DNA sequence: TTTTTCGTAGCTGAGGCCCTCAGCTACGTTTTCTT
DNA sequence: TTTTTCGTAGCTGAGGGCCTCAGCTACGTTTTCTT
């Protein structure tokens, strides 16, 4: 078990309640938890499911480099980029 | 538009929740709870193993029909914080499971194979040899009055017995009775997700929660007894607050949830019989069962 | 036997006494001796005192849809009594207690004596030609388009309208039958026909009644060919259930059906 | 080292880009990181230091019941709530 | 309204990120990789031992000065991966550590003791009883050339000698980038520990000289296994794949952390301790504020 | 030691040469052979193909603030020669050598030459005495009020004008001074009368020149009584840097200061 | 006796918080070390 | 020879994205198990 972040934008209320049966909101759209993989992954396909026109990211610990991994859902001005394997956020311009 | 709900293994789950003081709702499909004065707080239902309400609340219907389906038991307690009534999915959501039990429990030789390991495990050594059930019982009386005297005398706690009035008793039998709920409550739970019936038991018998006395009273001086007496020396004014909380952490430092499910699974197993497989002449399954991410005695989809 | 559906309000209690509470002030006197088992329906809430009143008199709390035809929760979850579990595991468990009650369902499905002693395998065959019989019957009565009995488990819009309602109204029988068998005092996964499923039991039972009532309305409904067909259908038997005591009669029958192992009963 | 998130609402530009320092943003106000115990403290005298009129929630991997732990800063209508030491979040009403 | 910046130890940093295609910012005061386009890239430069610069970067003034004050060492870096140029604060903040190192480089017998210890860190035994530093790295230049034809037969890759012109193949260039990276960070390390990367025991009258000691203890245990593998993989572009390599080789035998005790442990082989300030000196006017960074980062 | 500064431009390489940029095309050549040291200011940008070739013929780039009023960063960390380091780290380590330092240090503080032998701690006391009164003698040349020196190291804002004014001069000098010390191949943390800090050498060769143009001007300062007194200083010690030549004749006096240990220097 | 009453989701427009940026001005500075 | 040129912080008003809610309507439902 590890801990988790889920942070949505623009999500339909029927996710965001979804998201509170597991998690923390201490924040508008800001989640925490703590989860196994298995139970990460049912809740990314829950939000990939339902997170309709909206867009999400969610940030689990782990033991690699940075320790922690991040995946998106949907567009964002900002979005991961890839750096010899570092994974960063690059910030599109309007 | 639509996706469902499903409960996640008890292992992951936070032990236990104590909810006073509101009406209990749902909202966007969530569980929360509302005060008179507007004030949400959102309870990630799914996240725990057992929600416990006190007096002053009240749940809607939604919140109830939520709860059952990711598989928390709402347990409704009262003062001095015992239980007194449970919600849940009906029941086992596995036919061979509860005919296991059954099958374990009608027989007096497999019964008593069963109370045998149930023994072992709860005093540390075999029972002695060609013993009935009564027997054995009134062997754990004796070893029972003798473990609360030692913990009376470990702790520097004045005892003169287990006692208790419906509506009190001293401090350490107070903080006993709230302890024993709180074990009686995540063991009811585990009974429930391995998919057993709590009725059906094997030292108690023809009791509503037999069989959860049974496994309770397994690791009850393991864990919630002791940490009754520390609190009870400890003298405060309001024992039940402070017993939560040690409760929850000698079930996390323990890890009861993780290891309840395979208690209860080596018990029974201790029977050296395999749960019976489905008559031939049956009706084979129509609709396959979904597979599921939680424990394999509650309902998914 | 008794239970009362109790919905739009509060369940509280006054002068130990259930009462269900609206804005109008008490809409309903319950003596707390008068039933054994409570259905709440949607729009109700709970209070604690209510629940801990029925703890104290030990009466059975069933959180379900409307008219019953749906089952969500239930208190006394995996049931109270040890005797009523013991007695239907102990029918089941045992081949020839088996074999008699598997034997009595057959026969009250078919109306009166299954044949000598024809095995278990033939009466499914026997009876699967009486439904797909039944299917065209109630087809050609009622004037349906009928190709067949035919459903995807996994999408509910690609079968035809009148399949649609027939899934809806077996849908809400299986609810009504959940909840007799719980106001029982059973296990819904233990059947006799149907294993394996946590509701083999509610099909074993719900089986038996199928055809008398909820399926004709569906395919009645069926050519009526409304906007919302299973909407229609789950409604038209929510009322069937009201009006003619579905959940009332299927309680005696479920005993007579475990009654057939020729053991006792209990209490 | 564990696993830390920071969310700022209403925060000068100052606190973003320090925070930017050592931790990635993932969302506007949403950083994620992974600290030691020291330098989590030090981010905290950080934002307690430049946050003024903003609001700060800071939330870290730990080896307790839930598995994480968090703390804040400033007023927000989501505040943290204690039930027998489980702290969970309150919504207050406008 | 302000508080200060100040860097965090070596251990908790990843050790390295290599940038190219852009301009290097400065925005409300963080690290900014600027692209032709206007895509705004945020690097955590604090939580970085090593930021390397590739060809066609750009780097502000502000920048430089943001990566030194967080006591990020910036390495300007040719293709094939080598270093070329650095950047960082202007020295070691503690006056005893370099006058230790200094001391330890001056006197013969206290710089053999030095090479003694370094030979066993990385053989894996005792140097030879009375030998001078020239006969050690005599034995030294045996023992590589042993090194490269076993991990040359082990991975199987052909090799004919260390080669390069200032083009190489690709064992070679795979090689130069890797070993690069391991000097970016020990470089990086030998700073933070407050000690001089010219001051060297072996190598002597380089600019990198102490920097050649201490990565010539680890290489073969870390970069040059990890470049025949790459090597005998046989990439397109070899750099990248090398730096994704270093990283995990970095990562999994802890080398950040290890990286300092190390430095310490080889000049503590001396057997002296960090000279203390004469008795005739003026008083320290005003106390150095307390760091959570390493002992020759500067603070506040 | 020639150096430039170059401020509010790209610096890129043509044809071998380094070039400053602006959007008014080239604004300086600067041939490589020229410089041994470049020193950037705030405003500058510097291109990959720049550093290349600095490293190509080994040129010092630092990092500075105006007129090397503030040292922020330096190429080639640590020192990039050996020999000087050691020379420097010699001198100091040596009881005899450092006495001969910090003697000349302390004669060229007091013009010519401090008494012929009597210790350090002593010669100390002197020059705290000559310090203060050197203080009394500016407060009555420039008619400031003056009630010691007095200063909170971590309140800026409690002292008078004129300490800020002092503190943020001897900051600028500072400043220079480290970019000397820089230039010459020195560990600014190595000192021969103040040790311990990371700047102690720094104020070694500093407090020797402290007094002729600086604190004076902190004094004018002070009287003019400013709106914004520790940056109209700040920035009047810009321009003396740049009009007096403070950093070229900087260097010198440092190469003195350690040549009086009668050791030989190196190239 | 003619008792529509409760809890929750979907929808939409109003209000408001706050992120993002263009455009303008001011700046090269967060210091002190023989108090 | 009269060469003000570069990079970055603070400020403010405009634009806009999205959270939050009041107020209204519709609803009790996410099913099938002898295909
Ligand atoms: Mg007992
Ligand atoms: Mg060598």
């Amino acid at each position: 078990m590890s801990m988790l972040v889920v942070v949505t934008e623009n999500v339909p209320p029927r996710l965001r309640g979804r998201l509170a049966i597991w998690l923390l909101e201490v924040r508008a759209g800001v989640y925490v938890g703590d989860v196994s993989a298995k139970i990460r992954e049912m809740i990314w396909e829950q939000i990939a499911g339902l997170a309709e026109e909206g867009n999400v990211v969610m940030a689990w610990a782990t033991n690699t480099e940075t320790g922690f991994e991040f995946q998106t859902f949907g567009l964002n001005r900002r979005t991961p980029v890839d750096l010899d394997g570092l994974r960063l956020v690059s910030f599109l311009p309007v | 538009t639509w996706l469902p709900l499903n409960p996640i293994p008890l292992k992951d789950r936070v032990s236990m929740i104590f909810l006073q003081y509101g009406q209990i709702d749902v909202i966007d499909g969530a569980f929360v709870l509302i005060d008179k004065t507007g004030i949400r707080t959102h309870i990630p239902v799914g996240s725990v193993a057992c929600i416990m309400l006190e007096p002053g609340t009240r749940v809607s219907h939604a919140a109830v029909r939520l709860a059952a389906q990711v598989g928390t038991l709402l347990v409704w307690v009262g003062e001095a914080g015992v239980r007194v009534y449970a919600s849940g999915q009906p029941g086992g959501a596995r036919s061979d499971k509860l005919l296991y039990q059954a099958k374990l429990a009608l027989d007096e030789d497999l019964r008593l194979k069963v109370v045998r390991k149930m023994f072992e495990l709860r005093f540390g050594e075999p029972a002695p040899a060609r013993r009935s059930v009564e027997q054995l019982r009134g062997i754990e009386g004796s070893r029972v009055r003798a473990t609360y005297a030692l913990l009376a005398k470990q702790y520097g706690v004045t005892w003169n017995g287990r006692r208790y009035d419906p509506k009190k008793g001293d401090t350490i039998n107070q903080c006993i009775s709230a302890a024993t709920s709180c074990l009686y409550g995540v063991t009811e739970a585990a009974i429930l997700a391995a998919g057993y019936a709590p009725a059906i038991g094997f030292v108690h018998t023809g009791k509503p929660l037999s069989f959860v006395y049974d496994i309770a009273d397994i690791i009850k001086f393991d864990t919630v007894v002791p940490k009754a007496f520390e609190i009870a020396r400890r003298n405060p004014g309001e024992p039940d607050r402070e017993v939560r909380l040690a409760c929850r952490d000698i079930f996390r430092s323990s890890k009861t949830l993780a290891k309840l499910i395979p208690l209860i699974e080596d018990v029974l197993a201790a029977g050296e019989i395999q749960p019976p497989a489905p008559p031939e002449d049956a009706q084979p399954v129509a609709i396959p069962l979904p597979v599921s991410l939680g424990d394999a005695g509650h309902r998914s989809s």
